[PDB]
């Protein structure tokens, strides 16, 4: 059974946590994940913006979802 | 066999009906010939080279400067001639300085002055281009059977004949032994392009190094060095090399520009390299057209018969050859020689036999024998070898292999395959229509643009596919169908 | 002095050859020093994409030009 | 491998420097490199000029352009 | 993958996939190579205050690996061979000489 | 029967020989021994030299 | 005079005690003593081994 990790209580900042800003790109870096280790998708996250939506402001909302989602 | 190891391996099949076939001879690959009925056949290219062939422009990357001195005059004093400009391998110019009182002078203004130095070279510092001629050009090419032993790389195979193919001997026969002779014909004229080629030499005494390339002839002739030739004294156009500052009045400063070897080898990146053996210089890429006669060849083991089924031993583990191919080698201890009993059946029919063999009727010889290999149809494949068997999946697709050959078929047709369409063997209205396609193709597209790179290619190319959608008569609308040839074809 | 490259030849190879995996990519290393270091003019070039004359054919046969200009 | 020049730079200077008649005479003389090797494209630009433009305003930007990208 | 077989309480051998295994940012190495490739990654700092950086030690990882994870398959050991659990193999059965 | 084996993965790690050293600001940034030995993990860092 | 000196640099390389090591592709792929000492250039790669 897993332990959630403590990321809802950010409490100080002055002393030394584990990790700086890399720790909160841990959901930057693995979205990177997303693009370079699946390039099929990569691609295929395009055919999503200019053929489908028609929504060039609601766009973003979009490839945000289905690349930072999942793990 | 040469052809197990390497990667670059192409199978030209042997028809019943044609015996005399032409092939391409590229250097850094090897053909393997499978003729119905006859000995298959290992033919590769082994080297191009020429025992110490002319040379040409040679080109200085440090240049050696001595003996600088500087003339000055007041600027209405008579502007001062120098023995140094009269030499070859001098280097001088002309200047304006502004002459003081701080170097007693009478007048000021324009004093004109004149530095000299003599620009010789540093030793084993020449970029030395040699030439081709053809009368001393050698294709060496090297043809092993499959007379079922193996060879490595580091050892030596006793029954490889080799044969050497100048322009002079250009009908070459060769005994294989006891497999019969082989019809070699190689025109070393249709080949590499000798006009177009400069090897460039450094210092081979130099470690790490490739010890000559293998760079174009226009390119190499408008280099911006100092530049001389076999036993030349004096030098023409040293003063690249040497930049000469702005004065102070009475010393211009002289400034060599040091050593322009990784100068050099930043323009070498896309250069296919080239060995010297000493008195050789050795190509490592190239081509030739050769034709293959296997009507004087015949198999060995005829008046033999079938192994025993028992005493094979798997020495050797069957294994894919990265080229849709299984090898392998027997351990046979008892009744030799003899035609050892291969077949391999597949899935869906354990009736037929499927083995397409590429070394055909394998004998142990009393100090020889072993090496098989055979192509496979996709599927599970129970190679016997007799009792002795081998459960094996051929990992290739039906399709996929098909398609293997026609990615074959794109990537030989490179540069060296705007030559090459001899792949196959008088094919009439199927390889003389290819000829007539193509050599009027690459002939007029490597004329024009003098080559210019992948990068002014797909911008000139999609340059002048911009100015198709800006196109005034759309009869003469096709030049962007032009266009569209100047971006796909050229990215190999 | 002056030296062009051998890009114009490129005339055979099937043997061994210079650094063609990283010939055309000197260049891309290049226009990349252009992007991550000069990240302000970087920036720069999206007021001519989205504010001036935007027709569809001639907005990349001008910014890849613009961006490959600069040696 | 890969050194930037001093196009870059340019800091100061009343003393001495390098080349500063070919520093900007560098990449003219290039220039000639794409025209005395290449007279066949110095032939292939003309007709980029009166058969297919039409926009004689433009026709700098675009000869200049297609030499100085050429390196 | 085979962890320490001598714990009592644990399965002996596993079985998964060899594009996640090279996704793995565990230090590794192979049979007789002496120092681990990409020890960095149970291997952290910190920030100093101009005389020490503290090189921390990160730990253990039996629980990241093989306790939060969702869906994976099993094996066993008996001494020298490792055997598997899951499987699935073609044979035909030829009943020609029953009775 | 004893198959070959591929990455192993080391799950509980351990340290030892911990050395640090640092520099000043313009006084030649620091180096050791251990920068370049086998199974060694270092990192180059700008700290605030008091 | 005699500033602090920065960053040298090494215009002109010395390359000697050249090692090359290589292996099969599933028989433990190539390593040497070399590769994590001090002030030597390796690259790994992989062979065709026939
Ligand atoms: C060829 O290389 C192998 C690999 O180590 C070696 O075992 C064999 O003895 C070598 N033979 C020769 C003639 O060098």
């Amino acid at each position: 059974v897993l332990i959630p990790s403590h990321a809802q209580g950010e409490l100080t900042g002055r002393g030394h946590k584990w990790l700086e800003g890399d720790s909160l790109r841990t959901h930057l870096t693995r979205v990177e994940g997303w693009v370079w280790k699946n390039r099929l998708l990569a691609l295929a996250m395009v055919t999503v913006v200019w053929l489908t939506l028609e929504s060039v402001v609601t766009r973003v909302a979009v490839l945000v979802v289905l690349l930072c989602l999942a793990p | 066999s040469r052809c197990t190891h390497l990667e670059n391996r192409d199978f030209v099949t042997g028809t019943q009906g044609t015996t005399r076939v032409t092939l391409v001879l590229e250097l850094g690959g090897c053909v393997t010939i499978t003729a119905e009925g006859k000995p298959s056949m290992d033919v590769w290219l082994d080297a191009i080279y020429q025992e110490n062939p002319a040379q040409t422009r040679e080109y200085c990357l440090h240049a050696k400067l001595s003996d600088t001195k500087v003339a000055a005059r007041c600027p209405t004093m008579g502007p001062a001639t120098l023995a140094e400009e009269h030499q070859g391998g001098t280097v001088c110019k002309r200047d304006q300085s502004d002459r003081g009182w701080g170097n007693h002078c009478g007048l000021f203004g324009k004093g004109s002055i004149v530095a000299c130095v003599k620009a010789a070279c540093e030793a084993k510092k020449k970029a030395t281009g040699h030439v081709y001629d053809a009368n001393k050009i050698v294709y060496t090419v090297k043809v092993e059977p499959h007379t079922g032993d193996y060879v490595a790389a580091n050892e030596t195979h006793s029954g490889r004949k080799t044969a050497s193919f100048t322009v002079s001997s250009e009908k070459t026969i060769l005994t294989m032994g006891e497999y019969g002779d082989v019809s070699l014909l190689c025109r070393v004229a249709s080949g590499v392009d000798l006009a177009q080629t400069v090897i460039l030499e450094l210092d081979k005494t130099v470690e790490h190094l490739p010890t000559a390339w293998q760079v174009h002839r226009d390119w190499f002739n408008d280099l911006a060095l100092p530049w001389k030739h076999e036993g030349a004294r004096n030098w023409n156009n040293a003063e690249r090399l040497v930049e000469f500052g702005a004065p102070h009045a009475v010393k211009m400063d002289v400034y060599n520009l040091g050593d322009q070897t990784g100068v050099l080898l930043k323009a070498l990146a896309g250069v296919p390299v080239a060995h010297i053996e000493g008195t050789k210089y050795h190509l490592k890429s190239g081509h030739v057209t050769c034709e293959v006669g296997l009507e004087k060849l015949k198999m060995k083991g005829l008046t033999y018969t079938m192994c025993d089924k028992t005493k094979f031993t798997w020495k050797r583990a069957p294994t894919d050859s990265g080229h849709d191919t299984v090898v392998m080698e027997v351990t046979f201890s008892g009744t030799k020689p003899c035609r050892i009993p291969v077949r391999a059946v597949a899935h869906g029919s354990p009736d037929v036999n499927v083995a397409m063999l590429i070394t055909p009727n394998p004998t142990i010889e009393n100090n020889g024998g072993g090496f098989i290999e055979m192509q496979l149809p996709p599927g599970d494949n129970i190679i016997y070898v007799g009792e002795l068997s081998y459960q094996w999946f051929q990992k290739g697709s039906s399709i996929g292999r098909v398609f293997q050959k026609t990615k074959k078929g794109i990537e030989r047709l490179t540069v060296i395959g705007e030559h090459a369409w001899d792949f196959g063997s008088a094919g009439g209205f199927l390889s003389s229509i290819g000829k007539a396609l193509h050599t009027v193709l690459g002939g007029a597209f490597n004329s024009i643009f003098g080559g210019v790179g992948f990068l002014p290619k797909l911008l000139l190319g999609v340059a002048l596919a911009w100015l198709g959608l800006n196109m005034r008569n759309p009869t003469m609308s096709m030049s962007f169908l032009l266009a569209g040839v100047l971006v796909l074809a050229m990215t190999l």
